[PDB]
């Protein structure tokens, strides 16, 4: 079980990077889509006010 | 962007408010002139009678 845990430490190291990528991708996508839609609505509202 | 749009609609509002209040000031001045003319003529015929 000591050697099994020595390898399992490395697996748990790699799953950390996988979970980091899988969380930051969802966060970045859902943020940037709403930022782009807000930019479109603002640039529209300038012309609508004119 | 909100600042740009507020600047445009504020300028557009303020020009209309300026023109409306200017013509209203001219018309109120003319009404005042007619008002004091009527007041002094009726006062004059009251005094003379």
């Amino acid at each position: 079980q000591s050697e099994a845990e020595k390898a399992r430490k490395e697996l748990l190291e790699l799953e950390a990077l996988s979970m980091a990528v899988e969380s930051t991708g969802t966060a970045k996508a859902e943020a940037e889509s709403r930022a782009e839609a807000a930019r479109i609505e603002g640039e529209g509202s300038v012309l609508q006010a004119k | 962007l909100k600042a740009q749009a507020l600047a445009i609609e504020t300028e557009a509002e303020l020009q209309r408010v300026q023109k409306v209040r200017e013509l209203e000031l001219v018309y109120a001045r003319a009404q005042l002139e007619l008002e004091v003319s009527k007041a002094q003529q009726l006062a004059e015929v009251e005094v003379k009678k």
